[PDB]
RNA sequence: UCCUUGUUUUGCGCAAGGUGAGAUUUUGGGCAACAGCAGGUCUGUGAUGCUCCUCAAUGUUCUGGGCGACACGCGCACUACAA
RNA sequence: UUGGGACCGAGUAUUGCAAUUAUUGGUCGCGCAACGAGGAAUGUCUCGUAGGCGCAGCUCAUCAAACUGUGCCGAUUACGUCC
């Protein structure tokens, strides 16, 4: 497909439950109210 | 064959060094009091043991370890 | 009542069998159970697994090498046969026969190496009771598979064989030539 | 260079001999100086304990009859020998400058 | 925790058994110090030094087609199907 | 081999902006092509684990022998040493 949040379309797209932020990756563009404690 | 039962009259210690084989002592309740000098011999072990524990003996005068 | 204190296998009683050896007789126990099939925690500690009976154990041992293999319910099945099949040739209870070959076709003496100086050296190093239990029953129904492998037409049957021969001291049977053999290196070096 | 050993390994002392006589070894062969030379004593028995009762049992004049004569020797070794049989071992400074003097 | 009154010189504790759903880092995971590596990543970024591409641009294109996937039957890594 | 599939030819439908076995859950040929537990070497787990088995998510015109997660069937040996 193709992102939004970058232009790049290579470096991979999640598309997974309607978002992307696998284009930026997450673990640097945090604050979507995920964590890890598991 | 001989079958000739010995309890494990307590564990002699470790010996080996391979995790597989222990040095054990062998007292003998076989005899019926016929004459025994030996009078519990030290006997090399294949896989677990535990005291009270019998077995079979296909051998007698054994001394184990030796210098050997 | 009729099955609270009475137990069976189905038609095959416990009050018949008696341990054959006196070395061996806190790790050969008696079944009272109807089927030898599993369902409890069956180790966690050095010894807990000479809690329960020979039968139990070797019909868990009895064959691996999965593909699809059906694993417990599929060995019961295979008990059955090979009891009925051992009755009739022995012309007694097939339990008290199972009791018996565990026993005389396990290895009694072994020897190892344990040397050193660049060269191994062989003692004569008794086989401890639980030990003898278990290296029979492997050899036993490893024997199983090899046979029906490629060869005979027999389904359980080479079980019922094996068992017998071992039972009998006769050398046909696959445990009791490992017996012998090794008490030969064992029995003619210390 | 450096002094490691004040007295040089020896019980020889300073400004007295300067020559001790040669004794060889019971393991390879090699001489050393006596006073280099590595003593022990054995007093190995001539039989285990084991063995001990079986043979009592069969004596009437000896065992319990007389207390059993046991081989007595002194072993000088070298020292490469003693190290390798580990009956010398290295030790931290404050202790190889003890000594037990010629007790066990 | 209790108990075995065992092991524990007093301590720190250890083993077996017991109560019990469950016997010790309760159980399984997740996080994690300090010192670092000339490790990888400038094709993740609006995270970037400089200096290369800056218009018969190679940058760039809902542009067209092709490649990354090829097959002397060649070696290795990983996977799966069987006897 | 009626155990296994991999090659190979013919037909058709489905997906798509575009198919060039993309399609593939399909027909029906070839199977009498390999391969019979497989030298040296070498991997990793002590319990609901190993092993066996299936399903979903993931990627996204379309395809999962992959990856991630849940569930089912479920042992043998050891519970020791440091070579």
């Amino acid at each position: 497909r193709h992102c939004v949040i970058c232009s790049n379309q290579k470096a991979v797209i999640r598309k997974y439950e309607l978002n992307v932020c696998r284009q930026c990756f997450r673990e640097n563009a945090a604050n979507i109210g995920f964590s890890k404690l598991r | 064959d001989q079958a000739q039962v010995g309890l494990i009259i307590k564990v002699l210690g470790r010996t080996g060094s391979r995790g597989n084989v222990t040095q054990v002592r062998v007292r003998l309740m076989a005899e019926e009091g016929s004459p025994d000098a030996n009078r519990t011999i030290v006997r090399n072990v294949k896989g677990p043991c535990k005291e009270g524990d019998m077995l079979s003996l296909m051998e007698t005068e054994r001394e184990a370890r030796r210098l050997r | 009542m009729s099955a609270k204190a009475p137990k069976l296998f189905n038609k095959w009683s416990y009050e018949n069998l008696q341990t054959t050896e006196i070395a061996l007789s806190d790790h050969i126990s008696k079944t009272a159970t109807y089927v030898p099939h599993s369902a409890g925690r069956w180790q966690k500690k050095r010894f807990r697994k000479a809690r329960i009976p020979i039968v139990e154990r070797l019909t868990n041992g009895l064959m691996f090498k999965g593909r699809g293999n059906g694993k417990k319910l599929q060995a019961v099945r295979l008990v059955k046969h090979t009891l009925e099949i051992i009755h009739l040739l022995t012309d007694q209870n097939p339990l008290q026969v199972v009791i018996d070959a565990v026993s005389k076709g396990a290895p009694r003496e072994d020897s190892t190496r344990v040397g050193s100086g660049g060269v191994v050296r062989r003692q004569a190093v008794d086989v401890s009771p639980m030990r003898r239990v278990n290296e029979a029953i492997y050899l036993m129904c490893k024997g199983a598979r090899e046979a029906a492998f490629r060869n005979l037409k027999t389904l359980p049957e080479c079980l019922a064989d094996e068992i017998v021969n071992a039972s009998k001291g006769s050398s046909n049977s696959y445990a009791i030539k490992k017996k012998d053999e090794v008490e030969r290196v064992a029995k003619a070096n210390r | 260079m450096t002094t490691k050993r004040r007295n040089h390994g020896r019980a020889k002392p300073p400004c007295s001999r300067g020559r001790t006589r040669p004794v060889h070894c019971f393991n390879c062969g090699r001489l050393a100086p006596k006073d280099k030379a590595v003593g022990r004593f054995v007093v190995r028995r001539m039989l285990d304990q084991a063995s001990a009762r079986d043979v009592a049992e069969a004596s009437n004049v000896y065992g319990a009859g007389f207390p059993m004569p046991k081989l007595y020797m002194k072993q000088r070794f070298c020292i490469a020998c003693a190290i390798h049989s580990r009956t010398v071992r290295a030790r931290p400074t404050d202790m190889r400058k003890r000594r037990f003097t010629t007790k066990v």
